[PDB]
RNA sequence: GGGCAAGUCUGGUCGCAGCAGCCGCGGUAAUUCCAGCUCCAAUAGCGUAUAUUAAAGUUGCUGCAGUUAAAAAGCUCGUA
RNA sequence: CCUAUCAACUUUCGAUGGUAGUCGCCGUGCCUACCAUGGUGACCACGGGUGACGGGGAAUCAGGGUUCGAUUCCGGAGAGGGAGCCUGAGAAACGGCUACCACAUCCAAGGAAGGCAGCAGGCGCGCAAAUUACCCACUCCCGACCCGGGGAGGUAGUGACG
RNA sequence: UACCUGGUUGAUCCUGCCAGUAGCAUAUGCUUGUCUCAAAGAUUAAGCCAUGCAUGUCUAAGUACGCACGGCCGGUACAGUGAAACUGCGAAUGGCUCAUUAAAUCAGUUAUGGUUCCUUUGGUCGCUCGCUCCUCUCCUACUUGGAUAACUGUGGUAAUUC
């Protein structure tokens, strides 16, 4: 059973362990399942106590800081790889990108980078100038169809509102007459 | 899903002269059982009772003329009632023996290969007519006027007409190893 | 325990004027959401593969869909099962062939081939006029085609034809006595005529008398009252039928005559 | 013998691209000439190397004499294979359908929900078992 | 055995064994048994059990009966 | 549907009305603040009895009538019984969860994992009821979706129901 | 098909039930050749359920950094394809069963002008109508931030979809 943040202290316990929570992996949506888990601090209970060298000493573990495992996946976002040599953003990824070479993979080696995201190409451009051609084609749209109701509006009531004034003047004669 | 009785059981178990009377109706016309005698049975209260109700109903009814005049050609398209006298008065008046001389069977023994009415379930049973482009196997089969002219040899009946089965062949074998001595 | 909508439907327990049949398939098309009320619609595997049988099993009609061949009120249809309501135009688009949906006085669909002129417009007899924030008048329709700046002088009833091609609507016809109304619902289904007269009650409940073509004189509801145009004036062809109203005892006439009368 | 397709309802199914027709053949007394046959003889009668017509229905009438068919005359196998019924591949057979059969597919769908990722390994978790 | 169609059969049994919805046989010259035989009945069904519908005007709305067979209160006012 | 060998019932717990607001998808004694004593019954209420799912419809009867509706449909109700939450537009989901209550499992004793009134099938009970079947093709269904999946369903088996 | 038949008794006429008499629909006795149709764990256990399985799903269009597969074609992110995985939706419905509830369900008729609704059908998407221009200095528009799955290995776990 193990330890996530916040088991308070070392005794085992079980918590309604939601999506949220860790020392759990869910199964469903909606589904609350309380399982046993045991507590953040460490009396004696443990089989494995996951530990981190956040800093290394002087007399060097072989199998944690001479030993080294690595990865291998690298930023698939644009500004992570230009931030750090102080270098713009109008002025792009500018090849740095973590490509990788994997081969045999048909019977050559491919060097695949990670395809870009939150990254603005001449399709974006492309794009960009098809998102907001359709907003402005939009306040066009709106302003088209409503100047040929306003004409057509105004034309009607030659008709209709000056039966007004043919009915203002035989209303003094029916008080008349 | 949906199936019915065709035959028929009256309220009395033993009516004696009505159980050889229906005695005489299987000797008459060749049927299998008193059920043949109850089928007809069956059918034929409900065609005096729908006479009866469209004969009650008044005149200019749409439900007493379109469903009775079809009821009307119905009965004569298979030739049983004629269209000469055609209103619910005569229809009162129609019987069981007028549907079984429109049977197949009985058409089989006026006209053609049948010298019994034993015989004539047989030609129908043992399939060796035709009553159109079809072998027919029903012989309570009613008629419609069309069908008493087409009644011919089946083409699986090896006599008068017909593709071998193993029978004329078995009728040769009479004299092709009867005679044949082997 | 019914914790949500039902997600299927079978057959015979379905409406008898989609012309199915008995439990020999033990699944219904289930048409989908849309413009009309479930009842009114019409799936398009109906029409296809059980009114026109150019197809025979459903994947077919899925790829037909696929094949992107119907327009259903000039609009591209990948639905098998669109709800599509009444004088809506369908467009078999590789055939060439036009045919809006309506109905007969027999109690049947017509498969009613009008001509593409006919296609453009549909005519639908409006749902609301109302204004919209802002203060913007509409016209809403039927089919709940939300159409802004409708024209400044209808009023409910009216029948627009409908531009098929775009919305935004076209001309109108205004609602107006003795029009050309087929008649749909009840026992005064599929009948075209002339109105001749309506009743009013405040409530509810307004009948509407209608004289059809035949002189059949009756009065059913202003629901049961589409009005298709102008008095003594069609805007598509007439169905099969005649559209109007028909007699069982001719009827039997009409159905012995074409049968072994062609080819 | 005698057989005679009579193409009853000729479709021109344009929209499926093909010669949508019933078959209905006659015999002297043995209903039923086979269906290649019928293909075949409804090739020559449309000119149209019958592995395009993808027939079915051939039910032997009573006495001999008959037998009501159907022919879809494709204009193209593409046209067939576009369309298409897989038992209509089945019917004579130049495509099949799967044959796990049924139940260890269904064994698979209890092998991805026991781990997050590697299909492989939940493939793998459903390839261990044959019982 | 009748009702209930078809054995005043043939044998045995002898108020036994059994049968018989009911009415009933069998106590020795058994048409009721038990069988044979013959016949009848329906028939790829037929028979039983139970259930219910009619027959049943024995629940009577149509359409019950209430002096003596069941059924006018001890009598009267008197509301619903 | 049955019962007066059920005649009065309903609130101390709001029973019923109002006002006021709370809350709930919202009408509402929903809910209380508060006020009123309401509200309702011999036309059988109130209460009790019914395998009471109801109805579309079903069988029979000259007619009049009489029996059925778990039962290929509709609507309702539960998935062992309650309770509480959840998700989503829609679920107190038992092919969710949470706990309880009555059951069922692994246990290495820590804990872990479970509810066929789904198809079957199994037992159980009985007089009494079939594949632990095949296929996602037909039917439809859900999808991001032609694609797929589906014991829905189809298919045969079982099958003198008839 | 609007029927009756037998039985009270010394005999008779009654009343009057008895029993015969047909329908049925399970249970069953016995028997059964073809071919078409087919009800069938409701009764009794809304009993427990072993097991088999009963909702999945990728579009030219969310994210390809599969350890894959296939290629020179590669760089700006590049792969043809693409397991997964994250993301989008169903999973509530379906089937099953009627235990239950007696104006309750349900049925017919009405109304939400009390109420909420994925989806689909149609409109709506420049703007702050300029803070009487930050929206020209608010300089992020050629686009933002960090943060996880798959991936990896360390793993612990009698056992777990841990």
């Amino acid at each position: 059973f193990p330890m996530k943040q916040g088991v308070l202290t070392h005794g085992r316990v079980r918590l309604l362990l939601s999506k949220g929570h860790s020392c759990y992996r869910p199964r469903r949506t909606g589904e609350r399942k309380r399982k046993s888990v045991r507590g953040c601090i460490v009396d004696a209970n443990l089989s494995v106590l996951n530990l981190v060298i956040v800093k290394k000493g002087e007399k060097d573990i072989p199998g944690l800081t001479d030993t080294t495992v690595p990865r291998r996946l690298g930023p698939k976002r644009a500004s992570r790889i230009r931030k750090l040599f102080n270098l713009s953003k109008e002025d792009d990824v500018r090849q740095y990108v973590v490509r990788k070479p994997l081969n045999k993979e048909g019977k050559k080696p491919r060097t695949k980078a990670p395809k870009i995201q939150r990254l603005v190409t001449p399709r974006v451009l492309q794009h960009k100038r098809r998102r907001i051609a359709l907003k402005k084609q939009r306040t066009k749209k709106n302003k088209e169809e409503a100047a040929e109701y306003a004409k057509l509006l105004a034309k009607r009531m030659k008709e209709a509102k000056e039966k007004r004034q043919e009915q203002i003047a035989k209303r003094r004669r029916l008080s008349s007459l | 899903w949906v199936c019915r009785k065709t035959y028929v059981t009256p309220r009395r178990p033993f009516e004696k002269s009505r159980l050889d009377q229906e005695l005489k109706l299987i000797g008459e016309y060749g049927l299998r059982n008193k059920r043949e005698v109850w089928r007809v049975k069956f059918t034929l209260a409900k065609i005096r009772k729908a006479a009866r109700e469209l004969l009650t109903l008044d005149e200019k009814d749409p439900r007493r003329l379109f469903e009775g005049n079809a009821l009307l050609r119905r009965l004569v398209r298979i030739g049983v009632l004629d269209e000469g006298k055609m209103k619910l008065d005569y229809i009162l008046g129609l019987k069981i023996e007028d549907f079984l001389e429109r049977r197949l069977q009985t058409q089989v023994f006026k006209l053609g290969l049948a010298k019994s009415i034993h015989h004539a379930r047989v030609l129908i049973r043992q399939r060796h007519i035709r009553v159109r482009k079809q072998v027919v196997n029903i012989p309570s089969f009613i008629v419609r006027l069309d069908s008493q002219k087409h009644i011919d040899f089946s083409l699986r009946s090896p006599y008068g007409g017909g593709r071998p089965g193993r029978v004329k062949r078995k009728n040769a074998k009479k004299g092709q190893g009867g005679a044949g001595a082997g | 325990m019914a914790r949500g909508p039902k997600k299927h439907l079978k057959r015979v327990a379905a409406p008898k004027h989609w012309m199915l049949d008995k439990l020999t398939s033990v699944f219904a098309p289930r048409p989908s959401t849309g413009p009309h009320k479930l009842r009114e619609c019409l799936p398009l595997i109906i029409f296809l593969r059980n009114k026109l049988k150019y197809a025979l099993t459903g994947d077919e009609v899925k790829k037909i869909c696929m094949q992107r061949f119907i327009k259903i009120d000039g609009k591209v249809r990948a639905d098998i099962t669109y709800p599509a309501g009444f004088m809506d135009v369908i467009s078999i688009d590789k055939t060439g062939e036009n045919f809006r949906l309506i109905y007969d006085t027999k109690g049947r669909f017509a498969v009613h081939r009008i001509t593409p002129e006919e296609a453009k417009y549909k005519l639908c007899k409006v749902r609301k006029i109302f204004v919209g924030t802002k203060g913007i008048p509409h016209l809403v329709t039927h089919d709940a085609r939300t159409i802004r700046y409708p024209d400044p002088l209808i009023k409910m009833n009216d029948t627009i034809q409908i531009d098929l091609e775009t919305g935004k609507i076209t001309d109108f016809i205004k609602f107006d006595t003795g029009n050309l109304c087929m008649v749909t619902g009840g026992a005064n289904l599929g009948r075209i005529g002339v109105i001749t007269n309506r009743e009013r009650h405040p409530g509810s409940f307004d009948v509407v008398h209608v004289k059809d073509a035949n002189g059949n004189s009756f009065a059913t509801r202003l629901s049961n009252i589409f009005v298709i145009g102008k008095g003594n004036k069609p805007w598509i062809s007439l169905p099969r039928g005649k559209g109007i109203r028909l007699t069982i005892a001719e009827e039997r006439d009409k159905r012995l005559a074409a049968k072994q009368s062609s080819g | 013998d005698t057989v005679t397709i009579r193409t009853r309802k000729f479709m021109t199914n344009r929209l499926l691209q093909r010669k949508q027709m019933v078959i209905d053949v006659l015999h002297p007394g043995k209903a039923t000439v086979p269906k290649t046959e019928i293909q075949e003889k409804l090739a020559k009668m449309y000119k149209t190397t019958p592995d395009v017509i993808f027939v079915f229905g051939f039910r032997t009438h009573f006495g001999g004499g008959k037998t009501t068919g159907f022919g879809m005359i494709y204009d193209s196998l593409d046209y067939a294979k576009k369309n298409e019924p897989k038992h209509r591949l089945a019917r004579h057979g130049l495509y099949e359908k799967k044959k796990t059969s049924r139940k260890q597919r269904k064994e698979r769908k209890n092998r991805m929900k026991k781990v997050r990722g590697t299909a492989k390994a939940n493939v793998g978790a459903g390839k261990k078992p044959k019982e």
